[PDB]
């Protein structure tokens, strides 16, 4: 049965047709137009990127090559005895828009293993950073240590053809993938614990060797990672972690410069962080309201919240029209799991009023929460209470569609990414010109 | 045969320039000669005319008379002393000319600073105070580093979260920028249960350049302290999270650490003198009346012992480093003075 | 050029001029008698200064180390390390002075009071009371 | 007294945010630039997506820092005493400030930074236990990251700091950063290329000095080829990719430290931040051909013949400027004034006086002018720096000038997350059918 590289060695030949001549068919066609307001506002509504693993549904939500939470949740293979859809069989679908087998993603997650060993100098780099290092700065540290093993950077320095690029990216890749969980739990286990490394199964999936690794065998923690980590694998290429991937990427830097870049991105906090944003937002309303989840007194906050100008984290969105799908398959893991969960009991209260004080409030267009709403309550219940290391969770799986874009890049030969730029002097005189020619 | 009282005073005084705490263990010669040694470090530093002494004598005095309890049989080696006054010159004045070895080193670094208000908008002071720095704490920050820890009673591993919420706000008072001294933010997550924990803060930063203070004869100069309650709750309001105070000890400095969590006490005088803050802030008071004309913004306070061994448990900064409760219950009590110098 | 110097047991020394200039006492000479020191000691004080940090350098001076040398060479006998101290001390020869006083604190450090008694034969005046509270003051200095 | 960089720019601030908003409000709806499909795929080329104020690309004069060209600030700019080339820290000023510094300003901003040029303890021991094989700009990116737990606005953020005080703690950790990338940079040369011996830092010496002492040299020469190296490598518009990403990357409000490691990582790509280097080996490899013998006719024989079998001319031939870069010009009157025989600037010198003429002969290339990359490897080969893989490091350490003015500068005015548009090639077929359909 083929590997994930030999299917994608036959689909990407394709897609690099298929573009070229979409291009050299409508090339010259106009899909936009660039304001001056836009470029001051951070490119809001310019099409700037090309990312094919996911796109966001105005009504289903993100679909994963077509394919919404639903589907995925269904067609995708799964850990034996699991209901919960593997991420590394996402990531094949990312890579390929084709739905892997059983034995597909089986193998797959052998080979992650064989690539999950760390390099002695990350292993005593990571041992002697400061506790006071913010973990995700200790991750981008780890990931670029690892550029001494890069398969890309010493193919492309012996001269190599660019229509091999794609083969040494794919390896980096994999064995970058391989080595995240155990980054992500060394960091856990050093910071927040004793610094002890849990037992390794040598059979275990990627989701399963983050969790053993942070110390617990609990098989319901595992299938959460396994719903996390798949569920936040990829959204469009517009945010700061892929865009910046990719822009460095495009420079040909190494998979592991431009994860971490990347994750750099993923660092700010507006960006990845509105997990931890609801969870603050929860404990102060559990203090307030002194644990008193009834409807009429959670109406009362939810109201004197907006009546005062805040808005409620979590729910409220610019595109997607209907309640994210991601939330809702966290509410169905926590009431198949924990339904009597005090944090929980507050998230689901908040869930059956919400949205309608935001609708009759009548300033939120999209009143209807988002997979950063529930996904707090959820790590909270397996020890997972540290907020600082969330966003490493993010990172895990984020480079998943990160990774995936990359090694599509490389395949079709994508170009650098180079805007233009000028001063505010110039784009005066710009805009004069301009508006003088009428 | 021979003996090591046989060499000259300028060897005795070269081997308690490597050896002073053996040394003057050994006979009453070698004390009182290490002795007489910090009374020509104190003097050559601080002359005896100088406006320093004038305006801490008696406060100092209560602080070296509350060590007492610890140290009596030995400051009473000497025994030609007078009761502090105006009429008992320097070098005859009890718990000072017979405790050189601590005044000075009580001269020579910051003290603690105690929230008066522990037992008592969008932003509320929780407290306002003073201690006196050496003008020099910078340039000697390689050898003897300033630290800034603070002392919270936090009532449960939750309400910790706000701990990155109160301010500290440090700065020369009535003179130059206030700064703001701060741990990472998520070393509230580090605190796992209730009690009592010492947070570092970091380092004291450069407040200003020690060449503007070149030629002026300063010494020392009054430093102030504010802490802002900015965590949009009512933590310590209900008393969740108090803030006990302020220290600048660099407790245990072979093993660097982020906190360390001591058991809840029912008295804050197990982890603070009140007769050192007391002499800390009258000192730094008294600098600011003589170096600024400038009205002090807060009313002047009134500070007003209790050793005992008290274990801590610390989150350390090195993840090699691990737990060792043998040894912190053979060390010495930690509640006492450092003599750094 | 050669100088001589004189021991108190009578014996001459010939000596370079520049060794024995190590001497801050000869070097301000404008046959040298070196009295109460004997003629075995004054070997030693050339044989250290064949082999080999200014004044107000205090820091410095504390700051050096001891050559390996030096230090089996001080490794004699406890009258000989006193009486090469003593005419270190007599001639001005601060950095042999210094490397002896490093040595003798280097027997002395982490010592208890009892044992430095023995070792350097000083007698104890102190009452066990305050030998009680220079100890609890010593422990103020130690890092904890 | 006199005005401290941050008590100016406090002051200066303010009117360019007020000059933003009536700018936008009255113009904002004004279409400066269209987006055709082929611009999507082809990288953003020619699209406006960038506000940088630092420096502007002019087609004619060169690079133009705030107005000012080479030849400006080579004589407006401070420089140190006894020297004529410019201080990067000067530049740094007139890049942030928009105006030029006195030279007491100028030295008390040297002092600043060399102030906070300590190592933290756990940097020097990551530094020093990184194995030799990892590529210096990877070390150099780790070490600007293990930074982050000085980050003074990572703390302020934790404790809700007011939007309005950003650039404040932006600016203290951004000199806080320059202060040590010397210190940091040395220490990887003496690790991976010497025997790890880096010096102390001198209190009264500038930018570049420190970095050439620690390096290994007290050549007062090399001191002023890093003057002038730093000063014309600081910064060249935001749409360069090191640039680019370091403006991403902080517009979510990553600290200064987190936004230069991303930048310095896109400046370790081999299509962006290897031009002086690909310069070098070309040489070395007409060098060895030619058996040193640089006449004319046989320069021109290997330029011919590189030309005929499909290669460029490393460092010759530029999109939009027209003229020969004035970066190279200073650097070339740097070899003449110091080392006018040198066997690899001779080699130099002749491409200069032959390639123009081939180029132009050859029909393909549109501005058959050298760059500063034609020049910077013969002067970094004359005082000793021969290992071409650090090159990418000086670089950095002279662009974080600019990247880290032009981060001051965005959180001062507030400026937005920068968070385009995406979609699929099926999406972006289903755009552009929409389109035409409507045409």
């Amino acid at each position: 049965e083929k590997t994930l590289k030999e299917r994608f060695s036959e689909i990407y030949p394709i897609h690099a047709q298929d573009v070229r001549q979409f291009v050299k068919e409508h090339g010259k066609t106009k899909i936009s137009d660039v304001l001056l307001e836009q470029v001051y506002g951070g490119m809001r509504g310019i099409p700037g990127s090309v990312w094919e693993g996911s796109v966001l549904d105005p009504e289903d939500g993100i679909r994963f090559r077509g394919r919404t939470i639903a589907d995925i949740q269904k067609d995708l293979p799964k850990a034996k005895g699991s209901s919960q859809p593997l991420p590394e069989a996402l990531f094949w679908l990312l890579l390929t828009g084709e739905v892997p087998t059983q034995a597909q993603v089986e193998n797959l997650s052998a080979d992650l293993m064989s690539r999950s060993e760390l390099p002695s100098h990350v292993v005593q780099l990571l041992d002697n950073l400061p506790k006071d290092l913010h973990p995700m700065a200790q991750f981008s540290i780890a990931v670029t240590a690892l550029e001494s093993e890069s398969k890309f950077a010493k193919a492309y320095a012996q001269g190599i053809s660019k229509q091999d690029y794609w083969s040494y990216t794919f390896e980096d890749s994999l064995d970058l993938l391989g080595k995240l969980p155990v980054i992500a739990a060394k960091i856990y286990r050093n910071v927040f614990k004793d610094g002890k490394m849990g037992e390794v199964d040598p059979n275990a999936d990627y989701a399963k060797n983050l969790v053993n690794l942070i110390g617990s065998k609990d098989e319901d923690f595992v299938d959460l990672m396994r719903l996390y980590l798949t569920i936040h694998s990829d959204h469009e290429g517009g945010n700061v972690s892929a865009h910046t991937s990719h822009l460095v990427g495009s420079a040909l830097s190494s998979p592991y410069l431009s994860l971490a870049s990347g994750l750099n991105g993923l660092a700010g906090p507006l960006h990845g962080r509105a997990n931890q944003e609801v969870l603050e937002w929860l404990f102060a309303l559990k203090e307030e309201v002194n644990d008193d989840y009834s409807k009429d007194t959670i109406e009362k906050y939810l109201w004197d919240t907006l009546n005062s100008g805040r808005v409620i984290p979590g729910y409220g969105h610019a595109v997607l029209r209907k309640t994210d799908p991601r939330y809702m398959a966290q509410r169905k893991f926590a009431m198949d799991h924990f339904p009597d969960y005090e944090l929980f009991k507050l998230v689901s209260s908040i869930y059956e009023v919400a949205p309608g004080v935001l609708t009759e409030h009548g300033k939120t267009k999209n009143p209807w929460p988002n997979v950063d709403a529930h996904s707090g309550v959820l790590l909270q219940y397996y020890g997972l209470k540290e907020s600082s290391f969330y966003t490493v969770l993010f990172g895990v799986s984020r480079a998943f569609g990160i990774l995936a874009q990359l090694i599509t890049d490389r395949a079709i030969g994508a170009s650098i990414e180079r805007p233009k730029s000028y001063s505010t002097e110039k784009y005066k005189e710009l805009v004069k010109n301009i508006e003088s020619k009428l | 045969d021979s003996s090591l009282m046989d060499l000259p005073l300028e060897i005795h005084l070269s081997l308690l320039e490597y050896v002073p705490n053996e040394l003057r263990a050994v006979n009453k010669y070698f004390y009182v000669l290490h002795n007489h040694s910090y009374k020509e470090k104190s003097l050559a530093w601080i002359a005896e005319d100088n406006y320093i002494w004038a305006v801490v004598k008696h406060s100092l005095c209560l602080y070296v008379k509350s060590l007492d309890p610890l140290r009596q049989h030995a400051r009473e080696i000497i025994q030609e002393t007078k009761e502090p006054g105006f009429n008992v010159p320097l070098c005859m004045t009890k718990y000072i000319a017979d405790s050189w070895y601590i005044v000075y080193n009580a001269l020579q670094y910051p003290g603690k600073i105690i929230n008066m208000g522990w037992d008592k908008p969008k932003e509320r002071t929780l407290m306002q105070s003073l201690t006196a720095l050496p003008v020099n704490f910078w340039s000697r920050k390689k050898d003897e580093p300033t630290p800034v820890n603070v002392w919270f009673y936090v009532k449960n591993a939750h309400v910790a979260r706000y701990i990155p919420k109160i301010i500290t706000e440090i700065g020369i008072c009535n003179y130059g920028p206030k700064q703001i001294v701060a741990s990472a933010g998520y070393i509230n997550e580090l605190i796992t249960s209730e009690g009592i924990y010492c947070v570092n803060l970091g380092h004291l930063p450069r407040l200003y350049d020690e060449q503007i203070f070149e030629g002026t004869g300063t010494t020392h100069l009054p430093l102030e302290l504010k802490a802002i309650d900015r965590t949009d709750s009512d933590v310590c309001i209900n008393s969740d999270l108090v803030l006990l105070g302020y220290d600048f000890i660099p407790y245990q400095i072979s093993k660097p650490w982020l906190l360390f969590r001591i058991e809840p006490v029912n008295s804050i005088e197990a982890i603070f003198n009140y007769s050192e803050c007391s002499f800390s802030y009258q000192f730094a008071w008294s600098l600011a009346c003589l170096q600024s004309e400038e009205k002090i913004s807060f009313p002047r306070d009134t500070i007003i012992y209790k050793p005992s061994k008290l274990i801590r448990i610390f989150v350390y900064k090195h993840p090699e480093q691990k737990q060792d409760l043998g040894q912190e219950i053979a060390l010495p009590n930690w509640n006492t003075p450092y003599l750094r110098r | 050029s050669n100088v001589v110097l004189v021991s108190g047991e009578g014996e001459r020394f010939t000596v370079d001029k520049k060794i024995a200039e190590r001497s801050l006492l000869l070097k301000n000479y404008l046959v040298m008698p070196v009295p109460n020191v004997r003629s075995s000691v004054l070997q030693k004080v050339i044989e250290w200064a064949e082999h080999h940090p200014d004044e107000d350098d205090d820091d410095s001076r504390k700051s050096a180390p001891v050559d390996s040398w030096d230090r089996e060479f001080l490794k004699v006998d406890q009258e000989m390390l006193y009486e090469i101290i003593l005419a270190a001390n007599y001639l001005n020869i601060k950095p042999l002075l210094d490397a002896g006083c490093k040595v003798v604190a280097e027997m002395i450090r982490g010592r208890s009071p009892e044992e430095i008694r023995r070792t350097f034969n000083i007698v104890n005046d102190f009452t066990p009371e305050e030998e009680a509270a220079i100890r609890r003051e010593n422990e103020w200095a130690e890092d904890r």
